[PDB]
């Protein structure tokens, strides 16, 4: 029945790899949140912000990186993994660029980190880096991608994707606005995504306490939500 | 309790933490406390260094590196650990100057460290690093900045922060502290009296105070207090805890 | 066949459901429906509290890391 | 020849086997397709369903 | 029989590994998939079901074909068939550049069941949670393939693994016949996904490959729905 | 206990992993092989046939490796399929080393080193196969060679490994008229053999696999039993059994 849980490769009976789902456990334990959310030409990521005391810095707490010039990327779990994790996804896009002499899409990067994830789960000489992933990009006859990796190396695109302690209840949430079929402008999305989190954490957060970053099509850039235009929307929000 | 998980520092467990870095932050917690504090132009940093023997020479086991020509170096923990550490780190800051031809900025070289100390926590064949060390620089172009790494990896900036087993009395202490307006002048005589009060005499007795300061006072360069400011940093030390 | 009338639901089409349900769970299901009508105060079943009844019962909940399949 | 392998218990388990489907039909005379159906109902057993772990040797 | 049940290098005392069909019991357990040989093609056919339709159906794809005639199909995990489907796709490139010829489907076949032994030769290493369905056409003869987590490879005229292969497997020996044709092949992968499939397959929640002379080609959603519609 | 990996001594001195990859055996199909004056015969038993395998093939059990070489497999698929394919290359490499056919007894004693290698050192489980070698040679004419997991290896004129194997090797030596057998008794007794030991009261062909090797006009021919071959082979011997019934 049970102690087969030791060893990242040993199979149980009945087929279940247990080690696996305790590192999707341990990405629970980083005890955050984060939802993304993607429009018809947008796609915004934001997570939660937990400063215990004003001591730290709060603009090195980012939870929310850049892969790439246009490529973003949002994390959740444990911090030293995530930061392990998109130094890696940093160096696999980069080196997409040398061999293949254009961005890398970011169906393809996912695609690739799953895949560094996979050997890692395969093989008993890693710790499977249990922190889950979320990218966000725009690529060309296709539009905006939103894509989330995890620590079993499995990818998938969606339409809209959470992660961290609420991930069931922020999907129940997102399923719940997504049903409806609206367009998702620029807008609506981040004030859909800020709800998410606001509901789902049931704070009605400051605006101190939130990271966004969007990407485009007119503005392809990974743009990091600077705190004037996070005030912004959030208070817009609060008012509409 | 979390046995048969903790053997290793490759497997979860149940609840999804590695207990082999949550046992390092243990040792940690049970080592001597290091403070250290950035100032408007520069940063400076301070150890209590605990003699067990009076028969050691003042100065034994050094707990203020200097990592790079700018860059500081406070450690908690394990002494042997944090050489190693110290090590690396200067072999980083080495080869960063050589392939880059620039000095390496802080966050940077936190980055660095931070991911060689995770490489060491998510094998099985070695285990993770059991100290916590600060990081310090001052560049004119660039500013000031404070790191704080631990075993699990992390690598957070603080505005001055401190390790070891005055870790919450220490916060409490530096909380009232306002911190971001002064120069080194006006934080080392606070710093030393804030070591001076959370180190306990009743018990855990005979410690001796080291401070380690890098900013434009100095040139952007880290180095040792100078003796007269040490001195004076020890008179203002024993006035304020009366 | 002890129960109330059940104002005309589809109990062909719940029957006609592929669903690994042995008869404990049609009983089961019954008596969510019995328990559903006493709540909401209705002697006469119908197709909302059955159907509540029905997703109680059979709902197999899993949650499964997608990775498995 | 229908029954490779068979302990004798099974053997008077298909001779009950075919009387009962002999009884069935309300007679009292039983015919060689009630033994063929006794053989294969009571020598029935469970194989290996999954064919992969079954070509698991050659 | 505990003490033989964690490891790959150590026979158990009456019969053999038993972390191999620890592996086959994890691909029974995955998504339900079928393939059927026609008489003049191969079909194969998957579900896609997924919880949270947030997950966008079109990013990924079960469906893979490996050169311009092969394709392949798993039923257990999903990025261990990333990775079956990365070194199938690297072994057909190398006989292709060594032999300048289509490489024919049961020397990939033998192939990849080699590559998915290999990851059973040694402890530390753990076999593919992965059963893979190959289709093929070469020689005027389509061909269909099943490879095993314990690199076992051997032919099916139709075939189901994957969550309930049971009763798609009777199913499908209660309808196959030698002389069928490719549609009605389709049609009746489709029924075969239907009659377990716990929800009213769409054009997006299946997913078919098909394979003939003209080669290998997973079928759009539009030529699936339609499918659908003429079997309803 | 000492049952751990495959290099570990019981006190008694017994291999207990190397006897666990020799009882292995048990589980595969029934395979056998006779030596005849004239020629020699590999049949072997398709265990597994349901109801929708492609019979995409040229043998299964039976393995040609070389043009005077074929044997027939017993064991785990992975194992067959590796020492098949090494069988082919050590083959081969003596081919083009020597300009020559190889040599039954090297060959053999060149896949059972491999095996021995496999279960002397290293911590990897020996190859749960168990083989039997059919071929020609100049050296002595027509040999068959029983290999066996450990590594070991034995010269047969008749031996059968698989399920059954024991009762089916006992009968054939109680049945068997050295030096005397052409291919035509020898095909009669391995049919013989085969209903004996499998688990059916009319066994077909499709269950059936046999393979003869037979040395003619300069040349070795090796040539598997055609499907109506096979037929009118299986029909031959049970109108000869319902002969020797009456006549009983």
């Amino acid at each position: 029945s049970a102690g087969f849980d030791r060893h990242i490769t040993i199979f149980s009976p009945e087929g279940r790899l247990y080690q696996v789902e305790y590192a999707f456990k341990a990405i629970n334990q980083g005890g955050l949140t984060s939802v993304a959310v993607r429009g018809k030409d947008c796609a915004v990521i934001v997570t939660q912000k937990k400063v215990p005391d004003k001591l730290l810095d709060s603009s090195t707490v980012t939870h929310l990186f850049k892969i790439t010039e246009n490529i973003g990327c949002v994390m959740t779990g444990m911090t030293a993994d995530s930061r392990s994790q998109v130094q890696r996804a940093r160096y696999e896009a980069a080196n997409w660029k040398y061999k293949y002499g254009y961005e890398i899409p970011v169906d393809m990067l996912c695609k690739r980190i799953a895949d560094i994830s996979q050997v890692y789960t395969q093989n008993a000489e890693m710790r499977p880096l249990g922190c889950c992933m979320i990218l966000i990009g725009i690529d060309e006859e296709q539009g905006p991608q939103v894509y989330k990796c995890d620590p079993a190396g499995y990818y998938c695109g969606f339409k809209a994707t959470a992660a961290g302690v609420k991930q069931t209840e922020s999907t129940s949430f997102l399923e719940k606005k997504v049903k409806k079929k609206f367009d998702w402008t620029f807008e609506q999305t981040v004030e859909t995504a800020i709800t998410c989190l606001s509901t789902v954490l049931s704070i009605d957060f400051k605006p101190s306490e939130i990271e966004v970053g969007v990407v485009t099509v007119e503005n392809p850039k990974f743009r990091i939500l600077t705190e004037a235009e996070i005030d912004a929307h959030l208070v817009a929000l609060a008012e509409r | 309790i979390g046995t048969g998980y903790d053997l290793s520092a490759s497997t979860f467990s149940p609840d999804g933490r590695v207990f082999q870095v949550e046992y390092a932050m243990k040792a940690v917690e049970n080592s001597s406390t290091a403070i250290g504090i950035r100032c408007k132009d520069g940063v400076v940093f301070g150890v209590e260094k605990l003699v067990l023997s009076k028969l050691y020479e003042e100065g034994s086991n050094k707990r203020l590196f200097n990592v790079d020509r700018h860059v500081g170096m406070a450690v908690a923990g394990l002494l042997a650990d944090a050489r190693s550490l110290a090590d690396i780190a200067r072999e980083e800051a080495s080869n960063f100057r050589s392939n880059f031809g620039y000095n390496i900025p802080l966050k940077h070289l936190a980055d660095r460290v931070a991911m060689y100390v995770h490489a060491y926590t998510l094998y099985s064949a070695v285990r993770p690093f059991g100290c916590s060390f600060m990081l310090g620089s001052y560049s004119v172009n660039d500013g000031a900045q404070l790191y704080m790494i631990d075993p699990s990896g992390v690598s957070y900036g603080y505005w001055g922060c401190a390790i070891g087993k005055a870790r919450q009395a220490a916060k409490t202490e530096i909380e009232k502290l306002q911190m971001k307006e002064m120069t080194c002048r006006d934080i080392v005589k606070e710093v030393a009296k804030i070591i001076y009060i959370v180190h306990d005499e009743v018990k855990d007795k005979a410690f001796e105070l080291e401070l380690s300061w890098v900013g434009e006072l100095t040139n952007g360069r880290h180095e040792i207090v100078p003796k007269d400011i040490r001195e004076e940093a020890e008179k203002y030390a024993k006035e304020s805890l009366k | 066949s002890k129960m109330n009338l059940s104002e005309e639901v589809d109990l062909e089409d719940y029957v006609a459901r592929p669903d690994k349900i042995s008869g404990a769970d049609i009983n089961s299901i019954c008596q969510e429906s019995g328990m559903l009508a006493v709540r909401e105060n209705r002697y006469i079943v119908l197709a909302k509290d059955f159907e509540k009844a029905y997703k109680t019962v059979i709902k197999k909940d899993e949650q499964e890391h997608e990775f498995y399949k | 020849e229908l029954m490779p392998g068979a302990s004798g218990a099974e053997v008077k388990g298909v001779c009950t086997e075919a009387g009962m489907y002999a009884l069935r039909e309300r007679r009292v005379h039983v015919t060689q397709e009630d033994f063929e159906m006794a053989v294969a109902k009571v020598m029935q057993k469970d194989s290996e369903k999954n064919m992969s772990i079954k070509k698991l040797w050659k | 029989e505990r003490g033989y049940s964690f490891s790959l290098t150590t026979f158990s005392p009456s019969g053999k590994l038993v972390q191999i069909e620890y592996a086959l019991a994890a691909v029974a357990g995955g998504a339900p998939s079928v393939g059927i040989k026609a008489a003049n093609g191969v079909v194969l056919a998957t579900e896609k079901k997924q919880k949270s339709i947030l997950y966008d159906e079109r990013s990924v794809h079960k469906v893979e074909p490996i050169t311009k005639h092969i394709g392949l199909v798993y039923s257990g995990m999903g990025p261990d068939y990333r990775v079956l489907v990365h070194r199938a796709r690297k072994l057909a490139q190398q006989y292709y550049l060594v032999y300048q010829e289509p490489i024919p489907t049961a020397q990939l076949v033998q192939r990849v069941a080699s590559v998915m032994q290999e990851y059973t030769q040694s402890g530390g290493v753990r076999p593919f949670g992965v059963s893979l369905l190959i289709c093929g056409w070469n020689e005027g003869r389509p061909y269909l393939f099943q490879s095993d987590p314990s690199g076992a490879y051997f032919a099916w005229k139709a075939t189901a693994m994957g969550k309930n292969y049971v009763n798609g497997k009777t199913f499908l020996e209660k309808r196959y016949n030698e002389d069928l044709e490719l549609e009605d092949a389709i049609h009746t992968a489709i029924l075969t996904l239907k009659e377990s499939f716990e929800g009213q397959m769409t054009e997006d929640n299946i997913e078919v490959g098909i394979c003939n002379e003209a080669g290998f080609r997973r079928l759009t959603p539009t030529e699936v729905k339609d499918y659908l519609a003429a079997i309803a | 206990r000492y049952d751990s990996r495959t290099t570990i001594f019981s006190p008694e001195g017994r291999l207990y992993q190397v006897e666990y990859a020799m009882e292995a055996i048990g589980h595969a199909g029934t395979c056998l092989g006779i030596l005849a004056n004239d020629g020699v015969l590999l049949a072997a038993e398709r265990r597994n046939i349901h109801k929708l395998l492609d019979e995409v093939f040229f043998s299964e059990k039976i393995y040609k490796l070389n043009e005077d070489m074929a044997c027939s497999v017993a064991g785990i698929t992975s194992d067959a399929n590796v020492l098949t394919n090494e069988l082919r290359l050590i083959a081969q490499r003596y081919l083009l080393q020597y300009q020559e056919p190889i040599p039954c007894e090297q060959l053999v004693t060149a896949l059972c080193d491999i095996k021995q290698a496999y279960t002397q050192f290293g911590g990897k489980r020996p190859f749960g196969v168990s083989l039997l070698y059919i071929g020609w040679d100049k050296h002595y004419g027509f040999q068959l060679y029983q290999s066996d997991p450990s590594g070991n290896y034995g010269g047969w004129k008749a031996t059968c490994i698989g399920n059954n194997s024991a009762a089916a090797v006992s009968m054939l030596k109680q049945d068997y008229k050295e030096g005397e057998m052409t291919l035509k008794s020898a095909l009669a007794l391995a049919i013989k053999v085969l209903n004996k030991t499998m688990d059916v009261s009319k066994l077909s062909a499709e269950k059936v696999e046999i393979a003869t090797l037979t040395r003619e006009n300069g040349k070795t021919v090796i040539r598997v039993l055609k499907q109506k071959e096979v037929e009118q082979l299986i029909k031959k011997h049970e109108e000869e059994e319902a002969k020797a019934e009456r006549e009983k």
